[PDB]
């Protein structure tokens, strides 16, 4: 299951 | 609260008048909500996560309450595999890692 | 320690002896590094998150330190933007969420 939720902005 | 990392820690937040469930995610610079409708203007954005790129909707200074506490702030929507509190709207309503 | 999330929470660990700065990511239920030659068996792993999947190879009972509290526990190796602390080892140092 998908679980890494590591985000960044452009 | 303080919360332990056992589990993944959910909230409920209330936006838009609707209930949803939402991750506290440290990891993520912004906020991003699975595909909903929310009022206002909108711009389109792209951000970047672990798997790549994705295009999502930019919304504005939006009222949102993550568990008891409000924030007003930018929240994006878009195909996100779960809805994401990231550290923009974090720092609204105190929190803070510790150890 | 306690950290504020006005910037990304970047801290320093030590593996293999060796110091890198990794992400503090509540978010994530794994922990994955940056590309590197580590020694050892591993398996193939796909994670997931925004964006899709990534191919990583899974390393077992692998030491860490986090700001200078030990860990001990399983590390993701592959093509990440960032190394990845993520709740295996969160929980090791008995980090907390506080708001």
């Amino acid at each position: 299951r998908p679980g890494n939720f590591l985000q960044n902005r452009p | 609260p303080q919360i332990t990392l056992w589990k993944r820690p959910l909230v409920t937040i209330r936006i838009g008048g609707q209930l949803k469930e939402a991750l506290l995610n440290t990891g993520a610079d912004d906020t991003v909500l699975e595909e909903m409708n929310l009022p206002g203007k909108w711009k389109p954005k792209m951000i970047g996560g672990i798997g790549g790129f994705i295009k999502v909707r930019q919304y504005d200074q939006i009222p949102i309450e993550i568990c008891g506490h409000k924030a007003i702030g930018t929240v994006l929507v878009g195909p996100t595999p779960v809805n994401i509190i990231g550290r923009n709207l974090l720092t609204q309503i105190g929190c803070t890692l510790n150890f």
